């Protein structure tokens, strides 16, 4: 079809954006988990 | 009433016709559908029939037989198939006899052949069809219309009907294809039709493929049929060549000189739009195809094997010829700027923009004498590409060999910035904002700093197309400040930078711009929201006042949203309303991560009660409730333990979230709130713990949700435990037979999405077991008695990781959580896996490839894997 997501930043919308913050934001929860977890278990 | 007067009236200006006419054959398809086909099939076959009727009759049958949705089509096939023999043979032979009679240029009965062969081909109860149509094409005392309609019918059924089902007959087909497709042909339409229908049929016609007298008989055709002076078959023949392209790269090389590239190059200097249009996709194809074996040869390099698959290097070898003509036509542009059609102007930058991906750093010398020159042109239109090719050109050079050019440049881009041109000033801002991504230090300078920041500033107030554009300059600008802050001030947080001085500056103009009345236009207010929550974010000590009069502007803003939930009277009212509660509340998780405790006291209540309205305001529309309660959980992840002030409040808005059974993302993201719940709330969420759990294991017996939700479910088993202790004995034994029932589930590998889906699904078994084991054992002491109720399934626990470790699709994620528990197995008794263990040899061989796992995670639970096995085999 067509290939419009790569003019300049027209391949920037709502809906994309929306995905790129939940992803930070799990691997926050990921990341405060093991942080968490690690500091409990052993240095 | 005669039916061929319904066929005209479906076509007549008349709204009550329209309805009679639909209602009266979708009530006889259903209440007779054989008799009914065969009088619709008996109409249409008749010559002396009005082609209006006989279109509206072909349709009107293609309505019936296929349609949009694939769940739609699939049950009328099934519906077809269940029709007896004779009537569906009776229509057979009315359709293939109908082709030929009609002079319209597209035949009505090709979309007819295709919906009904949609369920004879899996059936094979209509064998005779490929051969029939062999012999029309080949017949040469064939007519024009019955020669173009059986190739017409040909590209729909390689369209609509599964490749599958088709790739035992791809011999037959192509024989017919190519016979017709012989450039001794005198109409035009037949090469054309020729051409749509061979390039809807490439994907099974590898059978073809391996013999290369047959694929150099069949090139022979496309490379003479490009030279055809109709320009419809220019493209068309160069369309079919760029899908050939996108498929058969491993084998194009012989003939990319002497046939393939002459013609690129001279379809690309065409003055019409299409010609050179499909002529720069077929070589933005070529690299793409370059970069994706690059990848490939990127990864066998680095394995060792060889390549399965090897490049010529087509960009490097073609630039020379592509950059001065592609650069040309990229002057093109037009007063009437506009995004919405694809034109060549913008195909030439995306184009140019792959090529110099792909060609890494073979483009520079072929760029730099064309914008160093037009640089300074009086016209616009050579200014334009003279500052457009220097930003599409940034990406793929390595930043240290392009400091020079972009350092001495820069003077004139903010000089650029202030030409009454509107395109330039719009292009000038992308390529600064592209600058300032992909070139952090550059875009930080003190010399010209200070004049920069304030044509920023000063160019959000123009027109909103340039606005837009330097709204993430900003947001990116603050983000090379910081990745400069952190090393220079502080390590943790920084407390005070460049930018902090006209920080508290641009941030209320950012609040300014958001209230614009055209923020709909180019995305301004969701472009300056993003602006504005990356800013917040990245802010120093020292800006403390500034983010804290920000958060009670915003929470005003949350006030204006409060009363506003009856201002909805057009449906996109509503959109932007969703889209602006999703921006406010992921603005909210932005700040509240970004303040003081003391702070989140006072705006606790106000934000609790806003966002237990804005939960009950939206009773519809599902997707903005999924931001609220994660930004609900932000505030719980800040505010610590607490939170029981309104957890009384908020039981059944937390209840009615896991009762949705329709939406998977909100029950994801519901089971991530209850994990956020019980790990800052510890042990007192003992009395809220019987009402989740109860209804989490209704989830669990009922397969009707997504598959995806199921390992996050059992994810959070694990968990609660950890917090209340060895108050859990009473949901154990129910979990672990649900844990047995889900581990016993297995799936072949033949399709990569189930393959990689059980993974993850493993990976989550993995984690729960490692909770429960976590959670009776305590804080300090030894094991607890409870241990003995878990004691039974250690076997098959254990068991479960055997199937795992004799697996070899395996993931990085999956051997790490792994080792991890068998840390908390030994813990858990010693001795007694000591000789579960030693019959389990391939849970040895996973910990060893523990070490080869490059994750630090995976390092961490190998070792702490092996300390214990160690101590285990000492402990006597």
């Amino acid at each position: 079809a067509a290939r419009l997501h790569r003019f300049k930043n027209k391949g920037k919308d709502s809906t994309e954006m929306r995905r790129r913050r939940i992803e930070v934001n799990v691997e926050l929860r990921k990341a405060k988990k093991d942080d968490q977890m690690l500091k409990r278990r052993n240095v | 009433m005669e039916l061929i007067t319904i066929l005209e009236k479906t076509v007549s200006p008349d709204r009550l016709e329209l309805e009679a006419a639909q209602k009266f054959l979708e009530r006889a398809a259903v209440e007779n559908l054989p008799t009914f086909l065969v009088e619709l099939s008996r109409v249409l076959a008749n010559p002396g029939n009005s082609q209006v009727a006989r279109v509206a009759a072909g349709l009107q049958i293609k309505n019936s037989l296929t349609s949009k949705d694939p769940d739609i089509k699939a049950q009328y096939q099934q519906r077809w198939l269940a029709i007896d023999a004779n009537a569906r043979r009776e229509v057979k032979n009315y359709v293939l006899h109908t082709l030929g009679t009609e002079t319209y240029r597209p035949s009505s009965a090709s979309q007819c052949v295709a919906g009904i062969a949609c369920a004879e081909i899996p059936v094979n109860q209509w064998p005779e069809l490929i051969p029939q149509l062999v012999a029309n094409v080949t017949n040469p005392n064939s007519t024009e219309h019955m020669k173009e309609s059986t190739l017409e019918a040909i590209g729909y059924i390689c369209q609509d009907i599964d490749p599958e089902q088709l790739q035992d007959k791809s011999n037959e087909i192509l024989t017919a294809i190519i016979q017709g497709m012989r450039k001794e042909e005198p109409s035009n339409n037949v090469k054309l039709a020729a051409t749509n229908a061979l390039l809807n049929s490439l994907e099974f016609t590898k059978a073809n493929f391996d013999k290369e007298s047959e694929r150099h008989f069949i090139m022979q055709v496309v490379c003479e049929a490009t030279q055809c002076p109709d320009t419809r078959v220019r493209v068309a023949a160069l369309q079919n060549l760029v899908k050939i392209m996108s498929l058969y790269y491993q084998y194009m090389e012989t003939y990319m000189g002497p046939a393939l590239f002459a013609i690129t190059i001279e379809a690309m200097k065409s003055d019409i739009d299409e010609v050179a249009l499909q002529g720069i996709e077929f070589w933005s194809n070529v690299c793409d195809e370059e970069m994706d074996l690059a990848i490939e040869a990127s990864e066998a390099a680095e394995q060792g094997r060889p390549p399965e698959h090897t490049s010529k290097f087509y960009a490097k070898g073609a630039l020379q010829y592509l950059v001065p003509i592609l650069t040309q036509t990229l002057t093109k542009q037009d007063e009437n700027d506009d995004d919405d059609d694809w034109n060549p102007c913008k195909a030439a930058g995306v184009c140019l923009m792959l090529l110099a991906t792909c060609c890494e750093d073979d483009i520079v010398p072929h760029v730099l004498p064309f914008i160093k020159e037009h640089i300074k042109n009086p016209d616009w239109r050579y200014r334009d590409a003279a500052v457009m090719a220097f930003g599409c050109i940034l990406e793929g050079p390595e930043p240290s060999q392009l400091k020079p050019l972009v350092i001495q440049a820069m003077p004139t881009l903010i000089e650029l910035m202030k030409d009454p041109s509107v395109v330039v000033r719009d292009t000038a801002a992308w390529t600064v904002g592209r600058i300032c991504e992909l070139l952090p230090e550059a875009a930080i300078n003190d010399v010209y700093l200070a004049p920069l920041l304030q044509c920023l500033i000063e160019g959000l107030s123009a027109e909103p197309r340039v606005a837009s554009n330097v709204c993430w300059a900003f947001s990116s600008l603050a983000e090379a400040a910081y990745e400069a802050a952190d090393v220079a001030d502080d390590q943790e947080e920084p407390a005070t930078y460049c930018l902090s001085s006209s920080f508290e500056l641009i941030v209320q103009k950012l609040l300014e711009t958001t209230d614009r009345p055209d923020g709909h236009q180019n995305n301004l207010r969701s472009s300056a929201y993003e602006s504005l929550m990356e800013i917040v974010k990245n802010s120093a000590k020292d800006c403390y006042p500034a983010v804290q009069k920000t958060t009670l502007v915003i929470m005003e803003r949350l006030q204006q949203v409060l009363q506003m939930e009856s201002h909805i009277q057009s449906t996109s009212d509503r959109i932007q309303f969703n889209d602006l509660q999703s921006l406010l509340c992921a603005t909210l998780q932005n700040v509240l991560r970004k303040v003081q405790h003391q702070d989140a006291l006072q705006i606790s209540d106000v934000v609790m009660a806003s966002l237990l309205r804005m939960f009950q305001s939206t009773a519809g529309s599902g997707g903005v409730q999924e931001d609220a309660l994660m930004a609900v959980s932000t505030l719980v992840e800040v505010l610590g333990g607490e939170f029981l002030k309104y957890m009384e409040a908020f039981k059944p808005f937390l209840g009615i979230g896991l009762k949705n059974y329709a939406e998977y993302q909100v029950c994801l993201a519901a089971v991530g709130l209850v994990g956020d719940l019980c790990r800052a709330l510890q042990s007192n969420i003992i009395p809220f713990c019987d009402e989740v759990m109860q209804l989490l294991l209704e989830n669990l017996g009922n397969e009707n949700v997504h598959r995806s939700v199921k390992p996050q479910i059992l994810s959070v088993f694990g968990d609660i435990a950890l917090a209340i202790g060895g108050e859990f004995k009473k949901y154990l034994e129910v979990v672990l037979n649900t844990l047995q029932q889900a581990s016993q589930a297995q799936v072949d590998k033949s399709d990569y999405d189930m393959v990689d889906y059980l993974n993850e699904l493993r990976e989550s078994c993995l984690e729960a077991y490692t909770g429960i084991v976590q959670g009776l054992k305590g804080d300090q002491e030894n094991v607890h008695p409870d241990v003995m109720l878990v004691q039974p399934r250690v076997e098959f626990i254990l068991s479960f990781i055997d199937h795992i470790a004799g697996d070899e699709d395996h993931t990085d994620g999956v051997v790490a959580c792994a080792a991890g528990l068998i840390g908390d197995l030994c813990t858990a008794f010693g001795k007694d896996v000591l000789k579960l263990v030693e019959a389990r040899p391939m849970i040895h061989e996973l910990l060893t490839e523990g070490r080869r796992s490059k994750t630090n995670k995976a390092k961490t639970l190998a070792r702490w894997a092996t300390k214990e096995l160690r101590k285990l085999k000492n402990q006597a």
